[PDB]
């Protein structure tokens, strides 16, 4: 009776991981469209470079392109979950496929699922704050990474310059985990690239602390704080967002920010389609695995 | 005007070619359960003999 | 295996759409020259030329 | 034998559904060409193309 | 850049040939056997007359 | 008498030993499954070595399978008795199989 | 590595930077001091001395 | 490598299908001899009658 | 030496042309005989029913 | 024969792919004369070249 | 039951054929490559005298 009742529970799994496909593969194909209309729009930018081409004629192509790229956002749903154009007010909006069901050795049954984040880099139009993907401005610096820090409970983005570790090391810098110690500047590890940061109680803003420290010979034992100033040596922002482009005499810097913006939030939706392919597959694989499990 | 009226009207043949094979198919299951649903009544004769 | 769906089908119907819009684009191009030859294609260059 | 279950069955559709997903992969594969598909293979060589 | 994408996402013709023969066949066999499965369970009858 | 109360027995352990052989093929399907998905990220691991490709795709695949790892090795249970996932803790635990 | 004028191959083991940098390790250049064993970059990846 | 995983890994499926006739044959044969068995034990109500 | 190796290596194909015809029309002689020979084992069936 | 690995089918692939990549070559030879490759034939005589 | 148990080892040495069948195959496919390669370093090697 048992293994007939888990038996039911694992069917309605299928039917629901059926369900999650289907929407996967609608906010993919949607996203798909979306990869081909920046394209095109980043094209026409890059052709739009030559001061002798007229830029009216251009910004009515982007005015459209602009207008169908909203349509594709918005169309691509299948029930209410389009997966997209999600409300960023907490900015931590998180939706789930139901995967598996699983009962526990003591007793217990519980339902397992798979969770896909749309916080910043997968939510193609923002409905409410305008901080999504697109409709948003990408800071366009050589040498500064663009990190998140959650500053007392609510999570910002702050540009701030990056340090390659070959310098650091050719320098004479003592290292110890993911901090580092130049000399008079003190760098922490909280990506791929380092950043300098600062001692500790200088923000007074209940900071996330980077990294914590100990003697080490020379080293101050503290809880290190990344530094959220510490502007990069040529501070430029994209002239005018995704959703914006207006390109009626921005002049020659304008129109390489734009570009450069362009380019970013294309390779961020090409992250986006990845990840959303990713799960298409593990969806797939789940699927499988459960009708071979509902068999044995 | 032509083409548009080409464009309203006409229909891409292959979609009507795949729904012509896919009829072809569901015909051909449905006369198969049908006859089927003639044979089984015949059951019942076994316990009056 | 559904007899009502066809997902293979119905790519190959998509593949075969795309096949198809290139190939009346191309056989304009051929037919015409003129690479830019509408207001559909490049309008800048369209304007200019 | 087992008259309610016939595992030898259950074997036999599994095999024709892994069959079957690797027909249509097939399938897509020699109607559209793509060796990486549109973003379920390999996602890396996908982005760099 | 093209030369490179082509290597990158194309697939030689021949080899997904030979995989889509191979599939129709193994589905043929697959099938097949299937019915032999299902014809297997009725042979019980002839113990109960 | 005895001989029958010992036919009995032998029928009980049939019994329990079809559930042993249930549980161990559940256990097997589970455990290739396992395989299966090990030797995938195995591929994109030997794949992603190139200095060329981009590793945050790689990454996120292995975050995938390492997920659906995790998925099948707590759900390839069949009566509670798993054989996957022990508790390890005291050193070595053995479950057994009446014969 | 030459030991000598003439010049010969040698096979040591690799030593990721991560793993040094990790344990607190001092550097200076191309040498790294994080314990008692001290290591050195030859060309791209870091090696017992 | 492939060709040697399909030499170690492969049947040849003629002795296969060779296998599948013999074994429906015995099977057939079994039925016949367990049917046959069933009924002989029946000859004892000739006495009591 | 070209002419040489040519004449010692190279095969006139129109013999293995005739030799590829004439194992065709044998291997449908076997598979026809095998299948002839898988068959007739279903004879005995006929005496204990 | 086996009906998952087919030898002869890899033999005929390894010879198209051979006869394809040097076909491709010989086009580049009899479309822009260059009896040495751009750098890809013997480099020694193109350097002097 | 000896001639069974001797079928059983043939069996087996047949497997243990068919493995070392396909080494020797690798090892012959790698020997012809080092044919081919040093081959052309000796031609290499005669134009460059």
């Amino acid at each position: 009776t048992t293994m007939r009742s888990d038996n039911q529970a694992l069917s309605a799994v299928q039917d629901a991981l059926g369900l999650g496909a289907a929407k996967v593969d609608t906010a993919y194909s949607g996203m798909e469209s979306a990869i081909e209309v920046v394209k095109e729009i980043k094209a026409k930018l890059v052709a739009a470079t030559e001061d002798g081409v007229d830029k009216a004629k251009i910004q009515e192509e982007i005015t459209q392109l602009k207008d169908q790229l909203t349509s594709i956002a918005d169309a691509a749903s299948f029930s209410g979950e389009n997966w997209l154009q999600a409300d960023l007010s907490g900015g931590a909006v998180t939706k789930s496929v139901v995967g598996s069901f699983v009962r526990d050795g003591s007793g217990s049954v519980a339902v397992k699922k798979v969770d896909y984040s749309l916080n910043a880099n997968s939510v193609l139009f923002d409905t409410v704050g305008d901080t999504g993907i697109l409709d948003k401005v990408y800071n366009v610096s050589q040498a500064s990474v663009t990190l998140t820090v959650n500053t007392n409970g609510v999570e910002s983005q702050h540009t701030v310059a990056a340090y390659s570790l070959e310098s650091l090391t050719e320098a004479g810098a003592e290292f110890q985990g993911n901090y580092a110690l130049q000399g008079g500047n003190s760098y922490v590890k909280v990506e791929n690239v380092w950043v300098r940061a600062e001692t500790a109680a200088t923000g007074a803003t209940g900071q996330e602390i980077a990294a914590t420290t100990t003697a080490a010979g020379t080293i101050t034992a503290d809880s290190w704080v990344v530094d959220v100033g510490n502007a990069p040596a040529a501070n430029v922002s994209a002239g005018q967002s995704v959703a914006n482009i207006n390109i009626v005499g921005m002049g020659a810097a304008a129109l390489d920010a734009l570009i450069s913006g362009v380019d970013a939030a294309l390779t961020d939706m090409t992250s986006a389609a990845a990840s959303l392919g990713s799960i298409s597959s593990r969806i797939d694989l789940q699927s499988e695995f459960v009708n071979k499990l509902s068999d044995s | 005007i032509e083409s548009g009226v080409g464009r309203l009207v006409d229909a891409d043949m292959n979609e009507e070619s795949t729904r012509l094979k896919a009829l072809q198919t569901q015909q051909q299951l449905a006369i198969q359960a049908l006859s089927i649903a003639n044979s089984d009544s015949q059951n019942v004769l076994s316990l009056f003999r | 295996t559904s007899i009502l769906t066809n997902n293979s089908a119905m790519a190959a119907l998509s593949g075969v759409r795309s096949i198809s819009s290139s190939m009346e684009d191309t056989q304009s191009r051929i037919s015409s020259g003129l690479r830019v030859g509408s207001a559909s294609d490049n309008a800048a260059y369209w304007s200019i030329a």
